[PDB]
This record gives structure tokens, sequence and C-alpha cells, in this order.
């Protein structure tokens, strides 16, 4: 088909021309942000069309060309496809990133290194798009490590600031543990099914699916900021703000679980696999939910919130419902891109003090961003018919109506209450209280690009959740037959969480000054996991690197065993042989005893 | 252009001359100079310092090298490659260390214990199997088109 | 191949009877013309190899390494001024002619039909490198480095000659085809085991593996840039080339006797990647990086899979390019500040704005960036070794994690965060250094587009 | 043009010499001209040669 | 072009959509605009280029070989027999790898054409895939990197001798 | 570890304790009014036993005060976004290009900016002219063989610039 394939390929190919613009530049532009924004707008307006054709007819397809190293029984080309997920995801990402181009025209206007910034961020979009279009698994690996290293650079944008390059080093380290998991899965697929190709792998159903799915779990919990490898996410928040928006709202964080959403016909079986899936999801959900409480920075609250949402998506893969998880990806992406962009607006408006202490009075300080925050932190919980209703509450309904682990259900329930209460506390300390922020104020939103971007994403997070979530072919069986107190329980838990957080707020209105009781510490110090592991394992490995590797094994022992013993043997034998004083009687006595020892002891005439 | 006798062969003995030479050579106080001692792990006679020294050194003193916390004449503790900020932060913790590791390992053990208690005791809604029409949906499983027509039926209840 | 031997000879009196301040242009121009003519070789097809005599012949393993040698010559011959541009005309001509003679013996060695001829030109490659690093080592232990280099490489390499003479007079001639087409299995006796240990241990010395690797880092931190880059790239990948050729004989006993070398190579790959994480002396990090990657190459050669040999030759060529370039950036920073250390020369993002791109791109080609050739080599070695055993992939991925860690630490240590503001001598980057960086990187990316060249015999 | 500067002519003429001598070696090693069992057609059309 | 019998294609099945209600149909207007803006000019350009091609006439032929006899008919050493033998075997090895490539591409195409019901009309191609790949696993697999031809014939003799002992036990 | 003295003082140590405890109480105690109440309570607790004439009782109360402070500190204190550990903390260290450079330009770029380079030339002449005799005589005239402090003397003799001023005056603007 001409139109469908041609328009998908031009949506891929429009994100190569501004790299040609900077490479063949030679006379430096000024409207290069305008150029990147309008080419992302054109890429979205050509990415709307084949999705419309997809819902209107069906008609999935793959394209595959330019094979290189067709060596053995396998062959690999640039091979990418558009199916349900693979082109229902792309317009959402392009739309979100076009709004971030608006907000990054505004927010990064006063820094003269803007061209290299938009170069890096466009290249990041290119790599994540290559990740979400491909079916050749090696091309998925290309997109994987490419978005890992662009995440490294965009976290370490502000050179100087040892926190930033420490953050970037932690991010690339956990991405290489994602790499060891993913290459273990790739090795099993090569050796047991002759390829890494999703068509043939789904064509079979290999039943001994333990080693590859364990590798997939390791790769997903590395890339998707989950328990065991989670604490790089607030550290990743320590970079620039639209960096953090694009990097942990829509892209680069769903690419852990998007692989598992891709491999649904292989994880149809293996009850052990789904048990690991939803146990890990419930652990992450409760852990970063409890850790999100008593956090006093904005971006770290938003990072723990998005980690809890990815925990619900791992629960959504544990129950056999992948399409609901994909719907949650889309709505979540719109939602937290809008939330990050609103918080970045406030932080640049208030001289970057950035913290929840010394933040208070912002309602009626022009209330466009307060409207954005109340729509957002309303939409994070289950609000009965908004965008956050559909995904999250179908997730908890299908999680409750299944043969589940009976404790993961309780973990997701308690953590839904926890996301209700930190949503309430971020509203209360950000917008409501008495104004605590220093004088000579220049709070400003008389500004075209800011209100256009926030406008576009609130129009997104009000309608596009329903528009996406309704006209899709039903790829599963909806449950739809619940008792009482199993459908009501989402709204019940969010309302009791609001009552709990509002009474905690009214106790904050009091004055008693209670001492902490170390659960405050356990929830306040990011959990003890970052401090304990980041002071043990950099100390243990490098203590065993100085003693064993550096001074002990190579240098001192290997230079004693191979050079020194040989050289000292030659030195001592030389100082025994050549140390002869010149008396002739000794030499002729040596001749005589040589003659006797050759005749009678060790015979030479016999 | 450098003196050969500003390097460091041999350990501490003897006590007047070598300690006086090392104290004049490392720009250190005489009683602040401490070798490791000579257990034979190498180490020459390089001094022992209080070993942490990098999330200390309060950053308002305004020395020379700002992101290294050195001052051009400090003896530069032996493990400094492991000690820079962006490598290891041995700050005085807000709580403890032993109490922290006890709470963490107890909490992780409790979460995995309750996950095991969950894995032995599942929940389920009161519901039979999913009844498939044509021989437990045969011919759309792995195949065998004429080998095994397996007689199994469902009944209305 | 004589059409490549004889203009390498003819390029030598060029350097003598070219006049003052004109030897440079003539040698660079003519060696680049030799590089084009070298690239015209790539004819090799299908069934057989190609025979450029009963004396010269080219396998498809030898073709990209030969083009690598005749491409790395002009890059080096431009790379080696500004630390001998003030020296004498006669010593300058002697240095340039020494590099030309070293190229000549490397071409001799890569198109060696006979293994006896291969051994003679192997240690003929060994000869001039000692003279180069000792006469222009620019440090005080260059004597120690050249002497350890000499006696390690001889005393490992020497009973290989006795084993090759024994094969010469027990099975007829030593053409690779008649060593092939005739090779019979050699059972598990003890003399066969010692013959195997002699040959494989000579090349074990040359790669190096972990128990014999302190050979290398002194010969890189105490050597000029020409000897360093030729030493690393062409000599280690020549050792790998030689092991690839000689391992066709001794087929059954490698399964019996080749377990401890795999072991020492794997555990020393891990320990070497760990030791190059905490060191100072910026030059030495790339040296121990080379030790780690060639231990990976050794694991790849001693397991005997076609996937393993393709990944081995790809890893050889990619790591040769990457480590030679990264040596050259280290020498550029050493010419900026006379330090050799790492914690001193800080900053350099603010100053020298273009050099950050070359540091980043070389560190990502060392990172195993996924379309690059380095990840192609490492990936096929990981596939083959997981076919070897289901448990050894932990060491491969742990090498991967630590390799990314130390490479990116080497990036963000020297060139990230704050100039020490007492340096005030560094000049903006010359056109020469960036021309050298563009001569390194652009063939690697253009091979990343089309890597059907560098995959070896089992394509 | 030659005696003006004669230094740049050295190695291209050296390569032409080496190419000529490789063709001379190939003419020297011209046994099995049509004695392979695979590359063996009757000689045609004019004069005596199939490779040189 | 290509033979339709080596890269097979099932016949096309395409419905005629009956619109219930009348908005109508944005993609029909958009595909007519696509036809008029893309389909005509690229066709005119290709027709011009094809006339410029068919002004002259090149031809390339397919290279073909003969059957040099065997490796089973070569003697102890006889290097000018083993050479033709093993090059004939190596060319069989290359073309047999590409046979495996063709069958695996057929399996991929059966996966993607037949849609969300994999096991309908893909049983035959999976059957012949397991057949040819069982033959490959038996014939070329466990010999390693220094295959010449002789290890393959040694594997041949060893496998048929082991099955001879197996059928002697089965007698 | 301070430039001017060796030990702080007793009073200086109590004063740093007071500022740190008051800052941690700021961070602990939001809404600013219950903060003001608790801050005046802390000020009264210091006032109740400020006038004790001993000294070992003073260091006794100081030591137990550090104990009962380090019990009750706050985990993430509100540090300002210029302090070490803060939100920015040399955010704009990207752009602090030092002024020993800018002399290594091509002369066409020096022909784009005439006046600033001419005035940099006169500042550099002012550096080179008044370096040797005045600054080195004031640095090798007043100290003993041991300097024993790090405060350096002003130039009050007759004329020109203070000693060792160049890399303290010509530092970047800290918001470039
Ligand atoms: C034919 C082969 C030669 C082609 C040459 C084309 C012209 C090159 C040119 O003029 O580039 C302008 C550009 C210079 O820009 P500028 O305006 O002078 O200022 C930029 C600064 O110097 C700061 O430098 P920078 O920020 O541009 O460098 C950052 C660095 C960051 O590196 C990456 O992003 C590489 C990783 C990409 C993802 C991998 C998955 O490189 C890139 O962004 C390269 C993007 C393309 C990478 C993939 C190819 O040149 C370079 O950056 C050097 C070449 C970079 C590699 C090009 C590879 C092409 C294939
Ligand atoms: C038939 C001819 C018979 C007479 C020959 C001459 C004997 C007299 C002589 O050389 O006396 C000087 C001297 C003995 O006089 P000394 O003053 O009692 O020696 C004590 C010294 O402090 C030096 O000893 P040390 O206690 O300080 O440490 C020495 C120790 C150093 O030991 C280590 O570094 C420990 C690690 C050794 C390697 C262990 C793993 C090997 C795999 O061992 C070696 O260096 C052995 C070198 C020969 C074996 C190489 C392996 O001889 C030697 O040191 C032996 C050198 C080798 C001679 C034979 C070479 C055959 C080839
Ligand atoms: C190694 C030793 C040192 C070598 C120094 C010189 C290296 C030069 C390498 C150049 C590689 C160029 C590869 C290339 O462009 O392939 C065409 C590549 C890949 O194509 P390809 O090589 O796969 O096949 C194209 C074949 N035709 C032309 C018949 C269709 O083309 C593009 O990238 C398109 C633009
Ligand atoms: C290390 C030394 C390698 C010496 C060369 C290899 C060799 O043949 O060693 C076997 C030699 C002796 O073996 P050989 O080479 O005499 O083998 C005789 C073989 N048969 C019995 C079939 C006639 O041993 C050594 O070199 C010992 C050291
Ligand atoms: C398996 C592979 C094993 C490879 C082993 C290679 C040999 C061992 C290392 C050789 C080099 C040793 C070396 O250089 O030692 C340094 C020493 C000279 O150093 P120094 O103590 O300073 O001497 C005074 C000079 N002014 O030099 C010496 O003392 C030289 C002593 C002779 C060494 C000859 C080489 C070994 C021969 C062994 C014969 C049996
Ligand atoms: C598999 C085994 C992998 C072993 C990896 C060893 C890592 C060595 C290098 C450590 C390093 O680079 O540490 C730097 C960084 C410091 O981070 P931190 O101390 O928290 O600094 C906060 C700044 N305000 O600290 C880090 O980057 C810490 C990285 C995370 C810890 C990795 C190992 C523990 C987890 C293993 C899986 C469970």
């Amino acid at each position: 088909m001409n139109l469908f394939s041609s328009l998908t390929l031009v949506t891929l190919i429009l994100l190569t021309m501004p790299i040609a613009a900077i490479n063949f530049n030679t006379h430096k532009f000024t409207n290069y942000p305008l150029y990147v924004k309008t080419t992302i707008s054109c890429a979205f307006i050509t990415s709307m069309i084949p999705t419309m054709m997809f819902i209107h007819t069906g008609q999935e397809m793959i394209i595959s060309n330019w094979h290189w190293l067709t060596i053995q029984t396998l062959k690999l080309s640039l091979s990418f496809k558009m199916d349900f997920f693979s082109m229902m995801f792309v317009p959402v990402a392009l739309f979100v990133t076009w709004s971030i181009m608006e907000f990054s025209m505004w927010y990064m206007h006063s820094d003269p290194n803007i061209n290299q910034f938009f170069k890096y961020l466009l290249l990041f979009l290119i790599t994540m798009l290559i990740l979400v279009t491909a079916n050749n698994l090696f091309q998925l690996f290309i997109g994987w490590e490419g978005v890992g290293i662009m995440s490294f650079l965009l976290i370490g944008w502000w050179y100087g600031r040892t926190d930033a390059n420490t953050a970037a080093l932690q991010a690339i380290l956990y991405n290489r543990i994602g790499d060891i998991g993913f290459i273990l899965a790739m090795a099993w697929f090569l050796i047991n099914l002759n390829t890494w190709d999703l068509q043939q792998i789904f064509m079979l159903n290999p039943n001994d699916s333990n080693l590859p799915l364990m590798g997939l779990i390791l790769a997903a919990t590395g890339k998707s900021a989950q328990f065991g490898l989670h604490p790089w996410l607030p550290s990743a928040m320590e970079g620039p703000t639209p960096v953090s928006a694009l990097l942990h709202s829509s892209t680069m964080v769903v690419a852990g679980i998007f692989l598992l959403i891709r491999f649904y016909p292989l994880t149809e079986n293996n009850k052990f696999g789904q048990s690991i899936m939803l146990c890990l999801g419930a652990m992450t959900t409760l852990f970063t939910a409890m850790c999100a409480l008593t956090q006093n920075d904005i971006k770290k609250i938003i990072a723990f919130s998005t980690s809890s949402q990815l925990g619900l998506m791992m629960v959504t893969i544990g129950i056999n419902q992948p399409h609901l998880a994909f719907l949650h990806i889309c709505t979540h992406a719109f939602f937290k891109a809008m939330l990050f962009m609103c918080s970045g607006s406030i932080i640049h408006s208030l001289n970057d003090e950035q913290d929840i202490r010394k933040m208070g009075g912002l309602f009626k300080a022009m209330p466009f961003t307060t409207t954005a925050l109340i729509i957002g932190s309303l939409a994070l919980t289950g609000m009965p018919f908004l965008t956050g209703f559909y995904s999250k509450d179908l997730i908890i309904e299908s999680a409750n109506t299944s043969y589940t682990n009976a404790w993961a259900l309780l973990m997701t329930l308690v953590a839904t209450s926890f996301t209700a209460i930190y949503s309430t506390r971020i509203i209360f300390f950000a917008l409501l209280g008495q104004p605590r922020f220093p004088t000579l104020i220049n709070i400003n939103e008389n500004n075209p690009f800011l209100i256009n971007s926030i406008k576009r994403l609130l129009i997104g997070s009000l309608f596009a959740g329903f528009i996406i979530s309704n006209n899709i072919p039903p790829m599963t069986i909806p449950q739809m037959t619940m008792p009482h107190y199993l459908k009501m329980t989402a709204l019940t838990v969010t309302i009791l969480g609001f009552i709990l957080a509002l009474e905690i707020s009214n106790t904050t209105h009091y004055l008693k000054f209670n001492y902490p009781s170390n659960t405050f510490k356990f929830s306040n110090l990011l959990g003890y996991y970052p401090t304990i592991m980041h002071r043990l394992t950099p100390y243990m490995n490098l203590t065993m690197s100085q003693k064993s590797a550096s001074s002990l094994l190579d240098l001192i022992w290997l230079e004693t065993i191979l050079p020194k013993t040989i050289s000292l043997a030659q030195m001592k034998m030389s100082t025994t042989i050549t140390s002869q004083k010149g008396l002739i009687k000794l030499y002729f006595l040596s001749f005589l005893i040589t003659i006797l020892i050759s005749t009678t002891l060790l015979n030479f005439h016999e | 252009s450098h003196i050969t006798k500003d390097m460091l062969p041999g350990p501490y003995p003897k006590t007047p001359e070598e300690r006086a030479a090392a104290a004049k050579k490392y720009n250190m106080r005489v009683e602040d100079y401490e070798p490791y001692p000579d257990d034979g792990m190498g180490y020459g006679d390089y001094p022992k310092l209080p070993d942490r020294s990098q999330q200390e050194r309060d950053p308002w003193y305004d020395w020379d090298h700002p992101d290294l916390r050195l001052n051009w004449g400090e003896p530069m503790h032996w493990d400094l490659d492991m000690y820079i900020r962006n490598r290891v932060d041995t700050s005085p913790t807000p709580v403890n260390w032993n109490l922290m590791c006890k709470h963490l390992f107890g909490f992780v053990a409790f979460m995995l214990f309750m996950f095991w208690v969950g894995e032995t005791y599942p929940t389920y809604q009161p519901v039979g199997p999913k009844q498939y029409p044509y021989n437990n949906l045969y011919l759309e499983r792995g195949g065998d088109p004429n080998k095994e027509p397996e007689p199994v039926v469902h009944y209305e209840i | 191949m004589l059409k490549y031997i004889i203009p390498t000879m003819m390029l030598m009196p060029l350097t003598w009877l070219s006049k003052n301040s004109m030897i440079w242009i003539n040698t660079t121009l003519h060696s680049l013309l030799i590089s084009l003519t070298s690239l015209l070789l790539l004819n090799q097809f299908g069934d057989n190899s190609l025979n450029f005599s009963l004396t010269f012949f080219s396998d498809s393993l030898s073709t990209p390494l030969l083009i690598l040698t005749m491409w790395l010559l002009p890059l080096m011959l431009m790379a080696s001024q500004h630390h001998l541009s003030k020296e004498n005309l006669a010593r300058k001509k002697l240095f340039i002619s020494m590099l030309i003679l070293l190229q000549l013996f490397l071409i001799m060695t890569f198109t060696a039909t006979e293994l006896i001829f291969f051994y003679i030109m192997f240690e003929a490659t060994l000869v001039p490198t000692l003279i180069i690093i000792t006469r222009w080592g620019n440090q005080t232990e260059r004597l120690n480095a050249g002497l350890y280099f000499l006696f390690y490489t001889l005393a490992g390499s020497l009973p290989l000659l006795v084993a090759l003479i024994y094969i010469q007079n027990t099975m007829g001639s030593l053409n690779f085809l008649i060593l092939q087409y005739w090779v019979q299995p050699m059972p598990n006796s003890w003399s066969n085991t010692f013959m195997w240990l002699a040959c494989m241990m000579a090349f074990m010395v040359k790669m190096p593996l972990y128990g014999l690797h302190l050979w290398l880092p002194k010969a890189h931190v105490e050597a000029p840039i020409a000897g360093s880059m030729v030493l690393a790239a062409i000599l280690l990948k020549l050792g790998g080339y030689g092991m690839m050729r000689i391992t066709l004989l001794l087929n059954p006993i490698t399964d019996f006797m080749a377990y401890p070398f795999i072991m020492l190579s794997l555990w020393g790959m891990i320990m070497t990647s760990s030791i190059c994480l905490r060191q100072t002396d910026l030059k030495s990090l790339i040296a121990y990086s080379s030790v780690s990657h060639m231990a990976l190459v050794i694991v790849a050669i001693l397991i005997q899979t076609p996937w393993s040999y393709m990944g081995a030759t790809a890893l050889m060529i990619a790591h040769g390019l990457t480590s030679s370039m990264l040596f050259c950036l280290a020498n550029s920073n050493y010419e900026r500040v006379h330090s050799r250390t790492m914690i001193l020369a800080r900053g350099l993002q603010t100053l020298l704005p273009l050099m950050a791109a070359w540091w980043l791109l070389a560190s990502l080609t060392n990172l195993a960036l996924p379309p690059s050739i380095n990840l192609i080599g490492e990936l096929f070695v990981v596939m083959s070794t997981f076919s070897w055993s289901n448990i050894t992939i932990i060491l491969m991925g742990l090498n991967m994690v630590i390799t990314a860690l130390y490479s990116l630490y080497m990036l963000i240590t020297t060139q990230r965060g704050k100039h020490t503001h007492h340096i005030n001598n560094i000049l903006p980057s010359f056109t020469r250094e960036n021309a050298l960086m563009s001569l390194h990187m652009l063939p690697l990316l253009l091979l990343s587009l089309n890597p059907k060249i560098i995959l070896g015999p089992l394509y | 043009v030659v005696r003006d500067h004669w230094i740049h002519v050295l190695v291209p003429v050296g390569f032409v010499f080496g190419y000529y001598l490789d063709r001379k070696n190939d003419e020297k090693l011209a046994a099995f001209r049509n004695k392979s069992l695979l590359y063996k057609r009757e000689l045609k059309p004019n004069e005596e040669v199939t490779w040189k | 072009s290509w033979d339709k019998d080596v890269y097979p294609e099932p016949p096309r099945r395409t419905p005629a959509p009956s619109p219930q209600t009348s908005l109508p149909n944005p993609i029909t207007y958009l595909t007519k605009a696509f036809d008029l803006l893309v389909d005509r000019p690229v066709t005119l350009v290709r027709e011009f280029i094809e006339r410029q091609h068919a002004k002259n006439k090149y031809y390339y032929y397919h290279r073909e070989f003969r059957r040099v006899p065997d490796i089973t008919e070569c003697h102890e050493k006889d290097v000018l027999c083993m050479f033709e033998a093993e090059m004939q075997w190596k060319r069989d090895y290359k073309v047999d790898q590409e046979i495996v490539n063709i069958i695996q591409e057929r399996l991929k195409a059966c996966q993607q054409r037949e849609g969300e019901s994999h096991r309908q009309n893909c049983a035959k191609e999976l059957q012949q895939f397991t057949q040819v790949v069982k033959a490959y696993q038996d014939r070329y697999h466990d010999l390693g990197a220094h295959y010449s031809a002789r290890k393959c014939l040694a594997k041949q003799k060893q496998r048929m001798l082991a099955e001879r002992k197996a059928t002697k036990e089965a007698a | 570890f301070l430039p001017s003295a060796a030990y702080l003082t007793h009073q200086q140590k109590v004063l740093q304790l007071y500022k740190r405890a008051l800052r941690h109480l700021e961070s602990r105690c939001v809404h600013r009014d219950k903060y003001r109440y608790f801050a005046c309570l802390l000020r009264a607790r210091f006032d109740e036993h400020k006038n004790e004439k001993d000294m070992v009782k003073a260091t006794q109360l100081l030591r137990e005060a550090e104990k009962e402070f380090w019990h009750g500190q706050h985990p993430q204190p509100y540090i300002f976004p210029e302090s070490p550990g803060g939100t920015s903390y040399e955010r704009y260290e990207c752009y602090k290009v030092p002024e020993w450079c800018l002399d290594d330009w091509h002369p066409s770029e020096k022909a784009m900016y005439p006046d600033y380079f001419a005035k940099r030339e006169q500042w550099k002449k002012l550096r080179r002219e008044s370096w040797e005799r005045e600054v080195k005589q004031l640095q090798e005239e007043t100290p003993v063989g041991g300097p024993r402090t790090e405060a350096l003397p002003p130039a009050r003799k007759q004329g020109d610039l203070p000693p060792l001023w160049w890399h303290i005056v010509t530092r970047p603007r800290e918001r470039p």
C-alpha cells in the first residue's frame, strides 16, 4: 500500500533533515529552534494520518530493506513495522515532544548553548522512535543503548555540578545492567531459535522460556527504574527541567516495559513469569509510594510518582492485560509531560528555589499554572471520568478480578491511597498556604509559548485519553462483571486517602513540634537503599581494586614471579661464576678434577 | 627539573632522622606523620590521614582547587582517586550505619516473606474454567490436524 | 602483492633525497597514494583465497588488517611531529625511515604464506619498535620498558620456531594450503601437548593474557605516540592474526588442553577492567583497556565457532582503530600540559570546544555503541561463548558494565567540570590534531554502514 | 615537467613496475591453462589464449 | 522480477466497505490527493528513465559451473583433486545456507500474512522448515570453524556407522 | 580550618550551633508563624543560662546541646540554591571562561572588538608595570620567615595597587 508505508517512512525521515542543517550549517542560524519546532509539528501532522487509516481498516504492515551482514542462516536488515502498539504510540510521543519544544524555546531562552541542546534532544527523539518502530531485535538494542547514552548527555548537560555527572554515571550504570539482561535474552533467542526476529519468535512458542524471560525482567527493571535498580530516577531529575520532562514522562522510561508489552505471545505462558512480573511491580509500587511521602523537592516527588505508575504497569503485565498497560503508557505520557512542564514554568518564574519548603502561595498568582496543577494532581488519582480514570481503574479492576498473588492486590491498593495523599500534599504545599517566598517578585506568565504549550497539553489530557481509549479494536476480554465494593473500591480508596491527607494537613496547621520516630527517617532519606548501596558497593569494589588488582596481583606479585626470580637467579649465578681471583693453581686443579670426574665417576671412554 | 630525593624509599626507621626528613618532606607536623606500618604491602612511607576528608572540608574556606578540596601542599591521602566527590561520599549520616542496615534488611526480608505467603495462598473469584467451544479450542493450538480429535464437550448448566 | 612491497621500498629513499622542509609533504602524499592503491586490493571472492605468489597470498582475514596497516602509516607519519620537530634533520629522517621499514615488515608479515616466513617477519616487526621507543621514549624508564618488551616477546616467541621446524620436517612444506588439505588429527599424547603449549603460549605472550600482560603498559606509557599506536593496533592484532592462522592444525587436543587459558583470560579480563578504573596516568587506561579487549579476543579464538571468528576479527579491527585514536587524544592532552597524570588536566569543556566531540565519540566507540563495529565484535563473541557454556555470560556482561564505567569515567574526569585556573598555557586546537581525529573516526563509521568487509574468512 | 621536480614521480613508477612484474610472474606461472576440470572450454575465437 | 513458485503468495482477499452513515470519509479525499500529488509525477519520471534505459541494451548473465567429480574419488594426498572437491563442496555449502534463508523468509512471511491466527495455513511451511533444518542440523552443524570438507565426510561415516549399530540392535 | 585564626572561639562555636539549629528549625517547621514561635522559644532557651560565669559549665552545656541537637536535626535541610549541596551550586559554571584566555584570538576577531581590547591592553600594562618592586617588596618586607597568618597587607605606602590582586579582581561575573 502506497500511502500507509510512504507516510510512515516520511515520519521517520523528517527527523534527519535538521541534523543535516547543523552539519551543513557553516553560517550559524538563529531560527534553528523555530526550524526544529516546525519540523516536529510537520512530523506529527504526517503521523496522524496512517494511524487513522489503521483504525479505519486494520491493515498492519512491516517494511524491511537494506540487508547488511546476511552471513549465516540468519539475515538482518533495517526492518521496522507498524502494528497496534507500534503506531498507536508514535503520535503521542511526537505530540508531547512538540509541546516540549515550545516549553524549551521558553525555559532555555537565556542560555546561549541552545542549538546543541536541541540537536541532542532531537537525536534522542530519533533514537526512541527507532526503538518503538523496530521488529528486528538487534535494532531494538540499537535504540536501547542510543537512548541510554543520550540520557547520559542530557542529564549531564550542565557541566560543572558534580551532582549532575554523578547522576549521569549512575544512569548509564543501571542502563548497562539493562544491557546484560537484554543480551542474555538475545543469546537465548539466537541459540534456540536461530534468529532475533519477532515474527519467527512469535511464530513458534518455545516452552522452556525461563532464561530469556529472566533476562527480559532484568532488562526491564534496569531500564524502567524499578526495585533493585530504581534510585537513579531522582538523581536523573537533578538535570535540566525539559530534559527531565521528555526523559521521564513519555520516552526513555517506558522502553523497559514496552519490550514486555511487545513480547506478549511469549509471556502468554509461564505462570512463573507473570508471578515475577506482578511481585516486582507491587514491590516497586509500595516502595516508591512510601518513599514519595516526605519529599520536599518537586521533581523528586514527580519521579517517585512516575515510578509508582510504572509499578502499576508491571502489575498490568503480571495480570494478562498488556493493552491496558499500553493505554496507561499513552495517558500517563500526556499527563506527566503536562505536569513537569507546569512545574518548570513555576520554578523559572520563582528564581529557581525549586523546593517545597519556601514555595507556598501561588493560587491567584496568575492561576493558569494553578489550574494546570489542579487538573494534573486531580488526574493522577482515579477521577471518575477524566483521563486518569480509564487506564488506572481498568488496571485495578482487571487486577482484582484475577488469579493474583493476594498480596500484590493489597500493595497496589495501599499505594493508590499513597498516591492520593502525596497528590494532595503537593497541591496543598504548592498552591494553598500562606505565601513563603522572598520579595522583589516578578512572577510572569504574559508569555506566548508557555501558555500555548500548557494549553495544548491540557486540551490533550482532557480529551485525548477518551479519544485514544475508545476507538480501538478489543484485543482482550473486558471483565465488566464485578460485585459491589470491587468497582467502587478505586473511588473509595482515593476518597479515604484525601480525608487522610487533609487531616494530616490540618495537623500541620497546629504547633506541637513532635520528634521524628524513624519511620519519618525511613520515608524521608529516599529509603536507606541509595545511601547504603552507594556507600557500600563503590567502597567494596574499589577497596578490592586497590589492594588486589592495583598493588597486589599485577605489579608486586607478577613482577616478583616472572622478572625478579629469573633476574635474581641470573645475578646470583653470575656473581658465583665470574667472581674468580686470578690464581693459576685453582684453574689447573679445576682441570685435574675435571679429568678425574670424566674418567672414573661419570665415564666418557665407555 | 626535580630532585631525586623528593620521592620516598624505605619505611620509618630510624626515628630521629627519617621522621625528621619525612616531616620536612611532606610538609607535615612531626607527630601528625604516621606510616601505615611496614606490613610489606608496599606503601613506602606515605602517611596515614583521617581517611575521609572530602565531604568534610567545609566549602567556604576558598582554597585553590574548588572541586577537589585540595590546597596545593596537603600530603594528598593515598586513596584520593576513590575519594573525590562524584566517587564516594562518606558524609556523617543523619541516623547511624548499623541501625540503618538492620532496618533495611529486615524490611526487605519482610516484603519477600509476605510475597512468599502470597505465592502459597492466592486469591480467586468464585468461578470455574473458561469454557472453550471446539475441543478446548483445538486446531488453533499447536496443530495435529487429523491426529488427535479429542472428545471433550461442555454442557449448559 | 609485490606491487605493494616495492613502492614501500621506494618510499624510503624519497625521505633521504627530499630536501629540508619537503620530506614531510612528499612522505605524507605518497603514503596516502599507497593507501588508495592498498584499498584497490579488495578482490577476494567465495571459494578460495587469492594467491599473489607461491610467496604471497591473501586470506580475507589478512585483507582488512593489511588495509589497516597501510592506512595507519600516513596517519602516524603526520601524528609524530611537534615532539621531534625541533630535533635534527638526520635523526628526523632516521625516525621516518624506521617507520617505513616497520610498515615493510608488517606487510611481509600479513601476507606471509609460510609460517617460517611468518615467524621471521614477526620478529622483524619486533626489531625497530625497541629502537623507536628507546630513542624517543621521553621518560626515564623507557630502558626498562623496551627491555621487558624484548625479553618477554622473544622468550615467549622462541620455541615456536622449534615447533614450526618440527612440523616442517614431519609433514612437508608449510604453505597454508598444504598445511591445510593434509592436516591430520594429533591425539592426546604429551609431546603434542607441549607442541600446542609452545605455539599457543608464544602467541599468548604476544596478545597478552593476564599472567603476561605487564609486558604492555610500560611499553605504552613510556613510549612515543608512533611506537604506541603501531605497537597496540598492528602488533597485537598481528598476534591475533597469527593465532588464527596456526590454530588450523591441532584440532582434537584443544578441547582437552584449552580450558585453563580460557579461564585465565576471562578472570584477568575482569581484573584488568577493574584495575583500569582507579588508576592515574591517563595513557595507561587505554593500555589496560587493550589488555581487556584482547583477552576477550583470546577467548574468542580458543573457542572455535564461525560466529566467534567473525566477532574476533571485527573486534580486532574496531579496537585497533579506537585504541589508536584514544592514544592520540591522550598525546594531544599531554602536549597541552606536560603532566601525563589525570586529576591535574581538568576542565576542557569550556576551553577547546571542539575537542569534546572527539573525546565523546571515541569514548562511545570504546563504550560499544550499538551500530559501531566494536559492539558487533563483542556481541558475536558473547553469542559464541554463551553457546560454549550457559553460565559464562555473567563475566561478559560484567566486563561490559565495568568497561562502560571506566571509559565514561575517563571521559568525565579529564574533560568535565572545572578548569584548575592555574594552567594558562593551553592554545586552541590545531587543524592537525582534528585532521588526525577525522582520519581515525570516519573510516570506522563508514565501516559501520557496511561491515561485510571486515568479517573474516567465515563470511 | 620531470626534471623540474623528479621526486614525486618515484613511487607511482615503482607501483607500475611492481604491477608489470606481477603480470610477468603470472605469465611465468601459466601451467594448467585449460587443464582444470571446471574452467575448461575449447579455445576460441582467434589466438591461443584465455588469460594472460 | 521473481518466480511466484519459489517466493509464494496466497491470492488476495479484499472487502468492499459499505459505509453505514455519512460524515464522509476523510481518508478517501486524502488518498485521491495523494494519487494526484505523488502517483502521477513519479510515474512520469520512471517512464522517462525507462525510455532512457531502453535506448541502449545491457545484459548480465548468470555464472554457472560444472560438476567436478567427488571428494570420495580423491586419493591419499593428490592436492589437485581435493582442491576442486572442496571448492565444489564449499559452493554447495553457500547455496545451502541460502536455501535455509529462503525457507526462513517463507516462515516470516507466513507469520505476517496470516495475521493473529498463526496456526492456520502455516502448518505446512513450519513442517518443511523443521524438515530442512533437521537436515541441516544433522548434516553441517557440529563441526566447528576449520571445516574443509573432510570433517563433514567423517561426520557422515560416523553417523551412518552409529545408525548401522542402532539398526543392528533393532534387528 | 579557617584562614585568619587556628581555633574558632568558644563563642564562635556556640554561634555556629545557633545558626545551624535555627536553619534546621526553619526547614523542619513550615507556615513560618509556628516557626517564629519555636524560634523565639529557642532564643529564650539560650537566654535562660547565657550568663553563667564558669567556663567548664559552658562547655558542658555546649556539648550536651550538640547531643540534643544531633538527635533532632532534619534529614534534607532547606539549603539555599547557591550553597554547597544546593539546587544550583555553580549551575552556571558552564560559562565561567577565565580571563587569562581571550588573548589567544585571531586578529580579525580582535578587529571586531576594538575598545574592549584596547582597555584590556591598558589593564594588562597596569598589571605588568606595577608587579615587581612594589608587590614583591611588600611581600618580602613585612613577614617573618614564618608568615603565621593568611591575611595579606594593604598597599598604604604611597601609591599603587594592593599586592596579589589580579586573580581576585578579574574573576567572572557569577551570573554570565
